[PDB]
């Protein structure tokens, strides 16, 4: 049902929805597309922190494998997408198989089951402390954290047409006006998975 | 109900013209909608494309005398001649594309339903008075000042007062789109207006291209700042 | 108490101003607590910062005046601007002072007499009394932290909170009066009609020991 | 209410022109505070304005013919005669500051709400009347002398005569506010005050900037003057 959460003002507190979509399945399917676009909207949010901290040279005081010999400031000194191709062989490895773990977890071991049967989707709190770590959320209300998630979901639509104007911008010059040309913002425009595969 | 207010607004505003539809636009229903809305949809293009109108022969006649403007120091530093059409054409393009977004963003606002249903009023083509805006709604960051009445010296007027301000407000749109039509062709094609002839200089541009060949980066910032 | 914090600011300066937090500190709860004991915390940590800034104004005062105690390791040091003569004392003195103050107030900490601490209901910058139980420190001394004479001792309650208001007034002009000589110290041309006073310097005024970091890129 | 009375003022100031609102005034809201809030700020403005405007006509009276009070202070930097526009611009940076300072306290003190309501009013816009700078009851400090009535010769006066006054007041304010803009446009545009040309010098500087080019930062201070 198109009832949910994510449909509010500037859009004429109705469904945006041109195309079918929404109706091309049932109710398992939006349960589906609601948790790809939370999914989606977090790991924009998350890619927006990590380009805005790239881009003002703001990089760990550590090393970074001294085996292979590359470090933090040099991953800084080239420009966004061309970092992850830097990053050794065996990082982009332990991102990895830290990420999936994290993807099967998050699938799995649900005390109500996937989201699509049982369960909201977005909610990997069963993973304890995963959300939260410190408490943060620990005395709000539900009706505080409803418009939270609400706030979450409109950030997370931002946040993806501001990661797509930035691959754009980094891969097709002139595509965003405001972009336009920048001294950073300098590179592939794009990053394939262990570099080149 | 739209065609009988469609004909009395047009006798209110030329009672020897009347109603003067040689195309029958006022029976077409262009998006299968019914004539409600076509005929609101037309009203509200008629009055935004009079006001746009009129507020670009305002522009045309101060833009084409020359003015600078509070501070400036960039938008009246880089041209001395303009000839009205090469005034957006020395711009920086990002100065444009923020106009252009400032105006969507005011398009998109008037539009809204949510900022029609807070004001209690409703949309042009779904029983609504063409042509009015929201004031603010709630957008958390709060204006200064309303849109429509931005001094609000405007909030005691009568009904009657609103109808004839409406009229006039439409017939000198209209009058105003038939001035800046001729202002644009005479800057094209040289004999059109015959009033005009001479005034105005020749572009070798489109006005109705938009975005043209873009003007400079124009940094334009200081102060530390290390882009545009 | 969100109640007697506007009690205590009628009196502060009449109701000309009151509760006034534009941020609101106050109504949180910070490190998994109450109100009323973040209240409590909030009121000590300005009691305890108007003391510092009273007691830190005063031997600024006295320091770039002149007067300085002949004895022995002091004699050595011979500058003037307060903040140089701390970076340059040795750093066993700078150490003992910092676990003097350290002792002070974990003996502040203690509740072994007073019955409440000042999160849980008891006076805020109350230093319990060393002689109240005397078979609960590790080895005798006379002479209290507060009033080592016994100089108010039996005194009107009245008289009391009217110092209490008294001491949280004069903290906090002590606190803007030490800031103002602290920038003094770093930023010229800043806090006007002490333009003419005061030394240029660096070394990062709130660091002890080494230096060489500081605001430069402000 | 607000109307009313601004209403029953205008034919008091003047009975032939009466209510004289042409710009909406009346009832433009500033910040979503009604119509009485919005009256009472505009009431105060011009009485504030109209008090401040009287003293300048004064105070550039008194500066143009040159009546120096005395030695050691400020009075010893001022040259023997440069006019109004430069006599603030050769006072000490500190003297203008401190100044600034000693009128922004002075407002704080009349627009406060407990200093206010020790006198038994509120404030100007939330139903009180506008200009009542109240007198000094809780200060800390003993206070000398009121600020309205300094020697507290007008207690005997009856609230009839107190409206005279304040009609008065507010008339011979518009007039000095007139009479000093005249001054001020006679200073820096030529030509603009017919009776005013030849009788006052020509000034260079902005009249609308107060830290203008920084005067001496000397102290005049002798006896212990160890601040520098
Ligand atoms: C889409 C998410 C994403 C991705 C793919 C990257 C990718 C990268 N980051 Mg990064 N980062 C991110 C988000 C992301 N970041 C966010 C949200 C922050 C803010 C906390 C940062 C802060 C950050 C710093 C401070 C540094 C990197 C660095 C790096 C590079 C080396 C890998 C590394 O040490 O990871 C480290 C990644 C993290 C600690 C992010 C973990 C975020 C999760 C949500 C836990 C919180 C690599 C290109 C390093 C570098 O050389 O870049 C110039 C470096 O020093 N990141
Ligand atoms: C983009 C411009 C635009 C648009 C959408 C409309 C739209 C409309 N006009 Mg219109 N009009 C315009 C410009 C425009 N006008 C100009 C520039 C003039 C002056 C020549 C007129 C003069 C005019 C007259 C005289 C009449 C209309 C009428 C109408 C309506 C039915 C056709 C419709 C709402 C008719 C109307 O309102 O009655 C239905 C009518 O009688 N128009
Ligand atoms: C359709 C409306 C419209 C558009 C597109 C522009 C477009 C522009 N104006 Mg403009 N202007 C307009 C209406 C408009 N004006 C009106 C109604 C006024 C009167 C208040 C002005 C007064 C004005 C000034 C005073 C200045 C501009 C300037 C500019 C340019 C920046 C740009 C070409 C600036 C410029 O470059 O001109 C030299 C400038 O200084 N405009
Ligand atoms: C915030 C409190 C504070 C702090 C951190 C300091 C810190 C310092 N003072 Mg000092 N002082 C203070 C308050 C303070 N003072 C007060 C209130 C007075 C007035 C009685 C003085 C009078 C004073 C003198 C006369 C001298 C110092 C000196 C010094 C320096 C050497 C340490 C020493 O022998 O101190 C000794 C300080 C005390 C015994 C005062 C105890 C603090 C009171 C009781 C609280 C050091 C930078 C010496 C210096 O820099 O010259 C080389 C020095 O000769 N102080
Ligand atoms: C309206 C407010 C106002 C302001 C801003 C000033 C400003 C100034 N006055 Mg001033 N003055 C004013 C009203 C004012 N006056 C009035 C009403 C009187 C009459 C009592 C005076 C009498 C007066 C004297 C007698 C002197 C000044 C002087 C000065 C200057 C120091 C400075 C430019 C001094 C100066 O530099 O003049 C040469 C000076 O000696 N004023
Ligand atoms: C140790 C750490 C402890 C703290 C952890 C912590 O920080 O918590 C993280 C956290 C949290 C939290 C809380 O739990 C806390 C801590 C306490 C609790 O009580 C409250 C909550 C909140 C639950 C939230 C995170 C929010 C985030 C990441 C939001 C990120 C959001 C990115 C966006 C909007 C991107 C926008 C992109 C844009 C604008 C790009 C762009 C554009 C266009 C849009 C394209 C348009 C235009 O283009 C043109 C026209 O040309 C201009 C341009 C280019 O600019
Ligand atoms: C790697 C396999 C890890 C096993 C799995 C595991 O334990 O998971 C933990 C995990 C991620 C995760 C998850 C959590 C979020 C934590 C929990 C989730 O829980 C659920 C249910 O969701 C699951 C998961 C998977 O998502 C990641 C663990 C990663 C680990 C343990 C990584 C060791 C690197 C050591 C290196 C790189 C040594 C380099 C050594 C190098 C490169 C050398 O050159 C050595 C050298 O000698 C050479 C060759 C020659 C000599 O002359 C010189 C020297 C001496 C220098
Ligand atoms: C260049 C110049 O100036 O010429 C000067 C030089 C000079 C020398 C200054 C001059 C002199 C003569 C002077 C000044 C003579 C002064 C002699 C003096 C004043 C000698 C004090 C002894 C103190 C004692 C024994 C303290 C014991 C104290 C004890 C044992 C305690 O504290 C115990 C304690 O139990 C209390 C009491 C309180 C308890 O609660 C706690 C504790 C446990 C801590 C002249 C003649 O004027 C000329
Ligand atoms: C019960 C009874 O009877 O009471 C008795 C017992 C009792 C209570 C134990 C007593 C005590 C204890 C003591 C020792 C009390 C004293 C406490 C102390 C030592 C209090 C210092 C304050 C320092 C201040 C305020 C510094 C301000 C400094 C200020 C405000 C500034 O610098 C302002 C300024 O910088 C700006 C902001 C900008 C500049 O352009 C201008 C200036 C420079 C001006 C008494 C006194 O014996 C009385
Ligand atoms: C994504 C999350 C993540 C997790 C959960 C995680 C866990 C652990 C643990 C378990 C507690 C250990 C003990 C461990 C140890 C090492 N890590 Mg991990 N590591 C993660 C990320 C990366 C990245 C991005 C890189 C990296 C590396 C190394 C090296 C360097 C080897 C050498 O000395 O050269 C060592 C010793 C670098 C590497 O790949 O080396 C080529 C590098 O680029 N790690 N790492
Ligand atoms: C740098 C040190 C310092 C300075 C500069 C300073 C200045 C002033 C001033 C002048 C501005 C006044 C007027 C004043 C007044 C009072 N002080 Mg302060 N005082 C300092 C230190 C302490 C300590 C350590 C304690 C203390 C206290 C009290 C009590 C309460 C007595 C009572 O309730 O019996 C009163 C009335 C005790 C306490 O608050 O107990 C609840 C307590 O432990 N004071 N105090």
């Amino acid at each position: 049902v198109e009832t949910m959460e994510g449909v509010g003002p500037e859009t004429g507190n109705k469904v945006f929805d041109p195309v079918g979509f929404a109706t091309l399945g049932g109710d398992e399917t939006l349960a589906f597309f609601r948790h790809a676009e939370i999914k989606h909207g977090r790991v924009a949010m998350a890619a927006m922190v990590g380009f805005l901290f790239h881009i003002n040279h703001i990089h760990f005081p550590g090393y970074l494998s001294p085996t292979a010999g590359v470090t933090f400031e040099q991953l800084s000194a080239v420009g966004p997408f061309e970092a992850w191709n830097r990053i050794p062989l065996l990082g982009q490895w332990k991102i990895f198989w830290t990420i999936p773990g994290l993807e099967h977890g998050s699938e799995c071991l649900d005390p109500a089951g996937p989201y699509t049967k049982g369960g909201p989707p977005g909610n990997p709190k069963f993973l304890k402390n995963f959300w939260d770590p410190p408490g943060f959320p620990k005395k709000l209300i539900e009706a505080q954290k409803g418009e939270k998630l609400f706030s979450n979901l409109k950030n997370g639509r931002l946040a993806m047409i501001g990661i797509a104007s930035v691959c754009a911008a980094t891969a097709v010059p002139g595509s965003v006006p405001l972009l336009a040309n920048a001294p950073a913002l300098t590179g592939p425009g794009f990053a394939l998975p262990f570099g080149t595969f | 109900s739209a065609k009988a207010d469609l004909e009395a607004f047009a006798k209110e505003c030329n009672p020897v013209v009347g109603y003067w539809d040689p195309l029958g636009l006022a029976d077409l229903p262009l998006w299968g909608q019914d004539q409600d809305a076509v005929i609101g949809w037309l009203r509200h293009s008629e009055i935004k494309h009079g006001r746009i109108a009129m507020a670009g022969f305002v522009g045309y006649i101060a833009h084409a005398n020359g003015f600078r403007f509070g501070g400036i120091g960039p938008q009246n530093v880089v041209p001395e001649g303009a000839s009205a059409p090469e005034v957006w054409d020395s711009i920086p393009f990002l100065a444009k594309l923020q106009i252009i977004g400032a105006i969507g963003v005011l398009e998109h606002i008037s539009e809204d339903k949510n900022f029609l249903a807070a004001d209690g009023m409703k949309h042009y083509m779904r029983g609504g008075k063409p042509g009015y805006f929201p004031t603010f709604s709630a957008n958390v960051h709060p204006m200064p000042l309303n849109l429509f009445d931005p001094f609000k010296w405007s909030k005691n007027a009568s009904p009657e007062k609103k109808a004839k301000g409406l009229v006039t407000e439409t017939n000198n749109g209209r009058l105003a789109m038939l001035g800046l039509f001729g202002f644009l062709s005479e800057s094209k094609i040289p004999g059109s207006v015959p009033a005009l002839s001479g005034i105005i200089p020749s572009y070798d541009g489109d006005y109705m291209q938009p975005f043209l060949p873009t003007g400079p980066d124009t940094s334009l910032w200081t102060i530390g700042n290390l882009w545009a | 108490e969100s109640l007697s914090d506007l009690k205590t600011l009628a009196t502060g300066l009449n109701p000309v101003v009151g509760y006034w937090d534009p941020l609101k500190l106050g109504e949180a709860e910070f490190w998994d607590n109450t109100n009323e004991e973040t209240i409590g915390w909030l009121r000590h940590a300005e009691i305890k910062h108007g003391r510092v800034a009273m007691a830190g104004f005063v031997g600024f005062i006295v320091q770039a005046n002149g007067i300085k105690f002949p004895w022995a390791p002091f004699n050595a040091i011979t500058s003037t601007s307060p903040p140089e003569q701390w970076d340059q004392l040795p750093d066993a003195a700078k150490w003992q002072i910092i676990l003097g103050v350290g002792f002070l107030e974990w003996w502040s900490e203690i509740r072994v007499d007073g019955t409440p601490h000042y999160m849980k209901g008891g006076k805020p910058g109350y230093v319990p009394d060393f002689d109240a139980t005397p078979d609960q420190l590790p080895h005798w001394v006379g002479l209290n932290l507060y009033d080592p004479l016994k100089w108010s001792k039996g005194a009107s309650a009245e008289k009391k909170q009217k110092g209490l208001l008294t001491e949280l007034n004069n903290g906090r002009l002590a606190m803007l009066g030490i800031m103002g000589f602290v920038s003094e110290a770093k930023v010229p041309g800043s806090v006007p009609l002490l333009k003419g006073l005061v030394a240029p310097y660096t070394g990062e005024v709130m660091a002890p020991f080494a230096t060489d970091i500081d605001w430069s890129s402000w």
